[PDB]
RNA sequence: AACGCAGCUAGCUGCGAGAAUUAAUGUGAAUUGCAGGACACAUUGAUCAUCGACACUU
RNA sequence: UUGAAAAGAACUUUGAAGAGAGAGUUCAAGAGGGCGUUCAAACGAGAACUUUGAAUUCCAUGUGAACAGCAGUUGAACAUGGGUCUCGGGUUCAGAUCCCCGAAUCUUGGAAAGCGUCGCGGUUCCGGCGGCGUAAGGGCUGGUAGCAGCCGACUU
């Protein structure tokens, strides 16, 4: 021993291996594409970000995230998006602004989903 | 045109699967004309495509409990929600077997000495 | 007089009991009268009403012998429609009057599966005793 | 030779009149009910007949409307038949009606779309795109289209059927628009108007399927009154007792329309809307916005103050126009008319015709030996 | 009939105060149309809305006392109000005159008028006071010299 | 932004497979050559007429050329 | 304790992203302020009661 | 705590309305919804007070019961809709170092943009195209008690 201190050893530590899982399954995923997007809006400043600057606006549920929307929004309608920006409304909504890829057109897209 | 739960009972899992994905895609649409101008006959039919969700629903996830009642049948181990519920207090009492067991002593007192039955005349 | 214990006379009791109740327990409280012509084929004195059954008024202003059918049950508040029971409103609409269905008549009845049965079992009530 | 129409309607009207005097009307003394007299000197010539003839280039055009009518309604009654779609009865009706009348702008052409309205359906449903809807051998149909020459307008309106069982109720419905189009007169009371109708109409009854409806009127529809350019002026003939003590008037022009159903008689909105119209008192509200702003000039120079339906937009070459319309509704400036509809199941019936009211005579000028 | 909103829309695409608009008298029902910042701009360029001059200060009689009181016109006895050391502050006075006269006392050194010996008394001398203006030191240099002459002469 | 100073640099950025564009505006006294890359805008200025009618025909074949003036 | 859920809906009441309710069993033609929609009613069922299966945001 | 039951007062007439006079339902309304600083103009039914010219309260539209210690054609009042996404230029009825374009982390940027003025089309549509312009107190440079020249505010 070449020093004045004693310290604790080191000793082997063992991993869990349970005899029986303590929930019988996961549980399922409550928060899909579907859950997602609310509706879409068609208010009049809607209108004018349309037709201008590409771009389409939507309502979603309050518990996501730009990743989240970003895919969400391309497999259900099939399209490339490249920012998205978000508010939650003082009334307690959250709204999001899609821009789409320069390829795509957002007039026959919005006439696809109904909205014009 | 009418969701019965009698007649989804012995379908194919994937089957089922496919049913609920065309529903969820009708309620987005409706979803859509409520926001804009709407006829009185499509704000309706909201009502009845929410209840068939949930029932399509009910009848997958109450399959998928009894299969796995069978697997642990005999098992030492359960999982805990499979475990009978009860009351916290009557989960703590001894079970039958242990309740009515007696000592070798109290045994003999018994043979030796039974009970009997008796009238006294008068 | 009335010797149970577990029943109640209570005035207050009774009529909280008649103006709250389930509606399948108010099917049973609007019942009417059988004619008697009625009465002799089916061996019962009483049935209850339903939407389509032809009717005879026999209490109230417009009291009568003309028969109308019922067009509409409302439990709400206790009240049958019938055909012709009706008066005009300022305007020169018409509107239906309500009857209780314990001043009416049935004089020809709606027969269904279940009515016919539910028939059968008043009969031997009556006949075991 | 004077020039004779072909099989397929295809001459203009004017080509088969050169002269400038067109076919004339039904001709018919006014209701002797006028208090313990009648007015006898009216048929007279008189300083009444001096003010009638006053008149005589306007009545030209009323007649000219009404031949072009019965021409087209001749021509489609020939070939209805059942298992065709709407759209196609639409757009045949519509190119026979735009070959006949010679259509220039708004010196001439169609004053409202067509409307084919079947069952329960009573008024302002047509297919738009997209609809495939086929006439069925146990439907009711009902055709209304009605044209205009320099802003005089005629709308007519009859009822087409296949299956016999219908015949009592077209009776009585076609019985109680006869009874409506003799009571009226100059200097009459709306009121007496629907009392007779509704006295007339309420002595019927229907058997369909073995169960035994009764005719009833709707109490919700009326008829209107009609002037230059405007489709409704204003007055509205009730067909039914208790309403206003409005008087008719000499040199005025009325629709009287009679609807029949065998059910609750209320109507409401049920189906996606079709016809629009522009409003004729407003004036000019600021659009903000680019392509409303479209819209609104195409409006204002193909249809003016007319009704105008969506397939015509289409046809015009427009698109992607919905939120403009919808702006433009919510604006003020444009008015939706939406479908009515009665309770499911019901069956209802409508005949209407057009007369004008001159200061000599009554003229009833739709009439036809059709109907 | 109200225009409030109309005033407030051109001031700010005018770049200026609501003071400065005019609106035309005899064309109200034209302006009350507009309703957009795009509708105003039209008519700014069609001369419905103009923007006003700004209001005259003239500066021209402040100019003429400034001229006269250059030659001392105004100055006088009963004309000031303050100490004389707030109107002039006596160690700007001094700061002045010893970078003056060391810059003059320099410059000889360089055009060899002066030696360094003599260079350095004259330097501390003038920070004793004994100097006032350039003249008065220039006369006592040419003294100095003429007097060195004659010694050795 | 950046300068370049030598005729023959410019050729060699423009190869570059960053490039996007050719913009040339022609100002009074000189001409201007301005190439877009992916970080910086390279310019070159060629103050004789002469000189830059010719440089302007060899530009690399396959960048858009955009006339501004 | 909080926040959500109705075709038109603030509060009270009921419920929990299956959100004025799903399944099962009794019963047996309604709910209702207005509209729409259902429903041989047993090629199985509107509505209410009960409740033992399933589900249960922070 | 209306009435057995809304059968809750159609229609005509005065007034801008609130309010009335006739009618109508009911056994009963002697039961009627808490009931057994100056001058002009405009808009408006109406101007001492609103607008123009001359001396969640935010933002639109609509109203005038109540409130704003006088009034109100007005409102922070009442009803219905909408709005918060390392530099330089654009853009809204209401948001921008956050949206769009462009550059990044004396000269290149840079005149192509911004700002003045003068014009040409157009009228709920063109957000469209051009021409010009930006008595006494001191310095500096070139060379016997120094001079040549320009300059330069203030003070006693
Ligand atoms: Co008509």
């Amino acid at each position: 021993r070449t020093s004045p201190t004693f310290r604790r050893p080191k000793t082997l530590r063992l991993r869990r291996q349970p005899k029986y899982p303590r929930k019988s399954a996961p549980r399922r995923n409550k928060l899909d594409h579907y859950a997602i997007i609310k509706f879409p809006l068609t208010t009049e400043s809607a209108m004018k970000k349309i037709e201008d600057n590409n771009t389409l606006v939507f309502i979603v549920d309050v518990k996501a995230n730009k990743h989240q929307i970003k895919q969400a929004v391309k497999k259900l309608y099939d399209i490339d998006v490249a920012k998205v920006n978000t508010l939650i409304r003082p009334d307690g909504e959250k709204k999001a602004y899609v821009r789409l890829a320069p390829d795509y057109d957002a007039l026959d897209v919005a006439n696809k989903i109904g909205i014009i | 045109a009418k969701i019965k739960a009698r007649d989804l009972r012995g379908k194919k899992k994937e089957e089922l699967l496919k049913q609920l994905d065309d529903l969820k895609v009708e309620l987005s649409q409706l979803r859509v004309a409520k926001v804009t101008g709407g006829a009185a006959s499509k704000l309706s039919k909201i009502r009845v495509v929410r209840k068939s969700i949930a029932r399509v629903l009910t009848v997958i996830n109450q399959t998928q409990k009894e299969n796995l009642r069978k697997f642990y049948k005999g098992k030492k181990y359960k999982p805990l929600d499979l475990r009978p519920k009860k009351t916290r207090a009557m989960r703590r009492r001894l079970n039958k077997h242990e309740e009515n067991l007696k000592t070798k002593k109290q045994q003999r007192k018994e043979r030796l000495y039974p009970l009997r039955k008796y009238a006294v005349k008068a | 007089m009335k010797f149970n214990p577990f029943v109640t006379s209570d005035r207050s009791k009774n009529r909280k009991r008649h103006f709250n109740a389930p509606s399948h327990i108010r099917r049973k409280i609007m019942s009417s009268p059988l004619s008697k012509e009625l009465r002799q084929k089916y061996n019962v004195r009483s049935m209850p009403i339903r939407k389509d059954d032809e009717v005879q008024v026999v209490r109230g202003h417009y009291k009568g012998q003309q028969i109308g059918k019922v067009v509409q049950v409302y439990r709400k508040k206790y009240v049958i429609y019938i055909e012709r029971v009706q008066r005009e409103k300022a305007n020169g609409t018409t509107v239906h009057v309500g009857i209780h269905p314990s001043k009416v008549v049935i004089t020809r009845l709606k027969l269904d599966k279940d009515r016919k049965k539910i028939l059968e079992r008043k009969a031997k009530s009556r006949q075991v005793g | 030779g004077p020039k004779v129409q072909t099989d397929p309607p295809s001459v203009p009207i004017c080509d088969l009149y050169p002269n400038g005097v067109f076919p004339k009307g039904q001709e018919c003394e006014y209701p002797p009910t006028q208090d313990g007299r009648t007015a006898a000197w009216r048929t007279t010539s008189e300083e009444k007949k001096a003010l009638d003839q006053a008149s005589e280039e306007i009545w030209n055009d009323f007649r000219e409307a009404a031949e072009a009518h019965r021409q087209v309604r001749k021509y489609v009654m020939s070939w209805i038949k059942p298992g065709m779609t709407m759209i196609e009865i639409c757009e045949k009706l519509e190119d026979c009606s735009r070959k006949l009348i010679k259509e220039n702008g708004l010196n001439a052409g169609l004053a409202f779309p067509t409307g084919c309205s079947l069952n329960n359906c009573a008024a302002h449903y047509t297919p738009n795109a997209g609809d495939t809807t086929v006439l069925q051998y146990d439907d009711i149909c009902k055709i209304d289209f009605g044209t205009h020459i320099s802003g005089r307008i005629i709308d007519c309106a009859f009822t087409v059927t296949f299956n016999p069982k219908y015949d009592t109720l077209l009776k009585a419905v076609k019985d109680a628009t006869n009874t409506g189009i003799k009571c009226a007169g100059i200097d009459v009371r709306l009121c007496d108007v629907g009392e007779a109708i509704q006295e007339v109409m309420e002595s019927y009854e229907v058997e369909i399927d073995g169960k035994t409806y009764q005719v009833k009127p709707i109490r919700n529809l009326n008829g209107h009154s009609i002037g230059q350019y405007r489709i409704h002026a204003g007055k509205t003939v009730p067909i039914v007792k208790g309403g206003e003590a409005t008087r008719m008037e000499e040199g005025e022009v009325y629709a009287i329309e009679t609807f029949g159903s065998t059910g609750k008689g209320v109507v409401h909105d049920d189906m996606e809307c079709s016809h629009y119209m522009k409003n004729f008192d407003v004036g000019h509200v600021p659009i903000r916005l680019p392509r409303t702003k479209h819209l609104l000039n195409v409006i204002n120079e193909n249809f003016g103050t007319l009704a105008f339906c969506r397939r015509w937009l289409d046809r015009l070459g427009e698109s992607k126009y919905l939120m403009a319309l919808k702006n433009l509704c919510d604006l003020g400036i444009v008015d939706p008319y939406p479908p009515l509809c009665d309770i499911k199941g019901s069956y209802t019936a409508q005949f209407e015709h057009t007369i004008l009211l001159r200061p000599t005579c009554k003229e009833v000028v739709s009439r036809g030996d059709d109907y | 009939s109200m225009l409030r909103l109309q005033k407030r829309l051109a001031s700010s695409v005018l770049r200026c105060g609501k003071k400065k608009v005019w609106l035309d008298p005899n064309e109200t029902n034209e302006i009350a149309n507009a309703n957009s910042r795009q509708q105003i701009r039209k008519l700014i360029k069609d001369g419905l809305i103009i923007r006003k001059p700004v209001t005259v200060h003239s500066r021209a009689r402040c100019r003429k006392n400034t001229l006269a009181r250059r030659k001392g016109r105004h100055m006088g006895i009963g004309k000031r109000k303050g100490t004389a050391n707030a109107r002039m502050p006596e160690k700007v006075t001094w700061m002045r005159r010893m970078r003056i006269l060391r810059r003059l006392l320099r410059r000889y050194r360089e055009s060899k008028k002066i030696d360094r010996h003599m260079y350095h008394s004259l330097y501390l001398k003038v920070k004793g006071n004994v100097f006032k203006n350039k003249r008065i030191l220039m006369e006592h240099i040419h003294k100095l010299k003429a007097d060195k002459a004659r010694k050795k002469l | 932004p950046r300068k370049i100073e030598e005729i023959k640099d410019f050729l060699l950025t423009a190869r570059r497979k960053d490039a996007k564009s050719v913009k040339i505006k022609k100002n009074k006294d000189n001409v201007k050559f301005k190439v877009r890359c992916s970080r910086y805008l390279y310019t070159l200025v060629i103050t004789d007429k002469e000189k830059a009618e010719k440089l302007k025909q060899s530009l690399p074949p396959g960048l858009a050329v955009k006339e501004l003036k």
